[PDB]
């Protein structure tokens, strides 16, 4: 079965940076495209970044220039590097198998990883 | 010999044949950007069911069977049974069980279960991901993402009732469901079988005519449009009548019964879909008591009157 | 002059006319100890709809309109619209909007909503209490108990999709729903109006024949039996055919199409219900491919062969 | 329109007592029958006690003479006197309009009141 497991979240200072990881098992990783998504309490879930099997990338306008998605096929892992963080980036972050070019997600979700950006 | 006809029913009196909701309107637009090959709502004018089509409006996008899960998981695997709880048979020459969803997307609804010994019952929010690698109804297995990891029992009758669709984001709103993308009925990296064919207009100036509903949305920004090629009631009627087709094209007129005025005409093809002469993307403005009327079998080169 | 008939459909191919689920089986039992006056699934053999009966099974026990939050609760008042979102008209000569529930019980399903400006959507578990003092669909108002006090917006299209029934305890299991108790359609201490009449066998030794389903249960120990007097497909067929009744009683034979063997015969009364010659409660054992066949109009003194 | 408002729950030791109250409005209180119900996490909601408009009472099998339901029409209040409490009685308790003779409930629920009975174990 497909399994998705995010890690790397925590409490970070505004303007800080951190890297999330997502291990995706149970599929043929090298032929899949992936996305990162986020959801804050009481808000709709939203897409933030996508990567093709060819390692071409695309970003939501509100993270462009700050976030970088990448992949390591040998590790079956997708990463999200998050720089210049703001309180509006606080959310649970999730990765998923995705369908380009619009990057709707395909599978039931993993548990996600909490990112909270302090306003102090 | 038995004369062909279509039901005297208005659009609003009829039902979508791809999800259990009423029809709302007639819609036409170009379709060369996509493959129109739905498997529900497929029937010939002389009454031969095609694809995954069955007669019951309420069984479309429902599932029944017993469930299992891995300890700690809120995801449950359903071992599909037939509608009457008999064993499912994956060797019948159909793409998937009759009534299986025929599009890629996320259908949300409720998984209910009864315990046979005491009649105790339980129900839980559940979503099926028909674009998931493990969605394999032709093999007899689908999975449901639920809000429990402990309340369902094994070897007890379990039903999924569909409610609507969801969306979880992307480069734009309304990027899923993809109503014209068939699922992989046997799961990832497998080829579908026994499909009803794709349909398209034939002649210059023609477009398909769709019978359109709006699916409920349960979260996010889903594309709720749902177009079927035939009302479920037309499937039911042609199955019952089984009138022989005297050509490959039945000419229908859409009439206002109060004035007798013809609003437009359309081709109902023997293999079970409709075309009109129009160029453009439009809902049709119709009197709510209008209905379709069969007037004549015509040759395959007939020129429709433009709308 | 047009000849009467009934559809060639098996029991398992047909649909309950009182809740959007398939038929499962045929049942007979005595009914002198309660009033049998359902309002859905009511139609004459010559095609006149009665009570709250309308044509598509997917609209039964659905509601649509706008909602307003009830302060201090997780509950919402729905101001009902018509099915096509036009204004509800409370002056029509019907008991309640067509398809309104016709029994006292707790119907659980999902309340969904779309915000028209951005197409955002939401859905919540919801229960309607049709025995509640405030259940007043004839006046255009029902209430839903939900799991939110904040998520539904005002002046936005909202729909309830029914799933099943619940029970919250009592002196015994299966004490609710009460399928033969009509709701008070305008709320507590009001007169129901324009009802289809109660039905009872009038001929000695006869009992009603019921077309039976099992409603999903969502919690507790509900009574999930649901009996209708006519399959929904028979309502749809009589409406379409509108064949004149040549007497008050149509004789039907239940036949195995493989052998031509007649399993039993029964009376279809012109006002739209079926009786058999039997005393006692009995689950009929039928071949799954069997169907009903109209054989003759008969007079008022026809004695049926024992069932 | 109908409102149901429970109070009087609490934490007690095995063998102790509580008195639950339920304020009902929006109906003709004096002609209604009422019931008490309870639900523990992960279990089915179940009926506990019922009272007719005539003030006749009836109890579930597990009560076994330990609880008393009563009513005060003057104050639109139903009471559940709860004695000899056991850990098995832990639950959220609710009152509702009920339909005799089986006492199924009629209305959307109030918030309920938590009863917790500790075992002197």
């Amino acid at each position: 079965q497909v399994q998705l497991q995010e890690s790397g979240g925590g409490l970070v200072q505004a303007g800080g940076s951190l890297r999330l990881s997502c291990a995706a098992s149970g599929t043929i990783f090298s032929i899949d495209a992936f996305g990162w998504y986020r959801q804050a309490p009481g808000k709709q879930r939203e897409w933030v970044a996508g990567i093709t099997s060819g390692s071409s990338t695309i970003y939501a306008d509100f993270v462009k220039g700050r976030f970088t998605i990448s992949r390591d096929n040998a590790k079956n892992t997708v990463f999200l590097q998050m720089n210049s963080l703001k309180p509006e980036d606080t959310a649970v972050y999730y990765c998923n198998r995705a369908k380009p070019p619009t990057y709707y997600s395909l599978e039931p979700w993993g548990k996600g990883t909490q990112v909270t950006v302090s306003s102090h | 010999t038995k004369p062909f006809s279509v039901p005297v029913l208005t659009v609003e009196e009829m039902t979508n044949s791809r999800f259990p909701i009423p029809l709302e309107k007639l819609f036409t637009g170009p379709s060369s950007a996509f493959v129109v090959q739905p498997q529900n709502g497929r029937c010939t004018t002389d009454g031969v069911l095609l694809g995954t089509t069955q007669l019951s409006p309420v069984n479309i996008c429902t599932f029944r069977g017993d469930v299992t899960h891995i300890t700690g998981s809120r995801n449950y695997t359903m071992n599909l049974a037939s509608q009457n709880w008999n064993d499912y048979d994956p060797t019948e020459e159909i793409p998937a069980p009759l009534g299986t969803p025929d599009f890629v997307g996320k259908i949300q609804g409720v998984l209910t279960q009864t315990t046979r010994t005491d009649g105790s019952t339980r129900g839980h929010k559940a979503t099926v991901y028909t674009g998931s690698a493990d969605f394999a109804p032709k093999l007899g297995r689908v999975q449901f993402e639920t809000d429990t990891d402990r309340d369902f029992e094994a070897n007890q009758n379990t039903k999924f009732t569909p409610v609507g669709v969801i969306q979880d984001g992307g480069t734009t709103h309304r990027n899923e469901p993809q109503q014209w993308v068939l699922p992989s009925y046997s799961g990832r990296n497998t080829h579908n079988v026994h499909l009803a064919p794709a349909v398209a207009p034939t002649f210059p100036g023609e477009q398909l005519l769709f019978f359109r509903s709006t699916m409920p949305g349960c979260s996010g920004y889903p594309n709720m449009d749902l177009d079927c090629l035939l009302p479920q009631e037309w499937v039911q009627y042609f199955y019952q009548e089984a009138a022989p087709a005297q050509s490959d094209v039945a000419l229908l007129r859409f009439v206002n019964p109060d004035t007798g005025r013809v609003l437009f005409e359309c081709k109902l093809h023997k293999s079970g879909y409709v075309t009109v002469a129009h160029t453009g993307q439009h809902d049709l403005v119709i009197p709510p008591n209008g209905y379709f009327r069969f007037d004549s079998w015509v040759n395959q080169f007939y020129t429709l009157a433009p709308m």
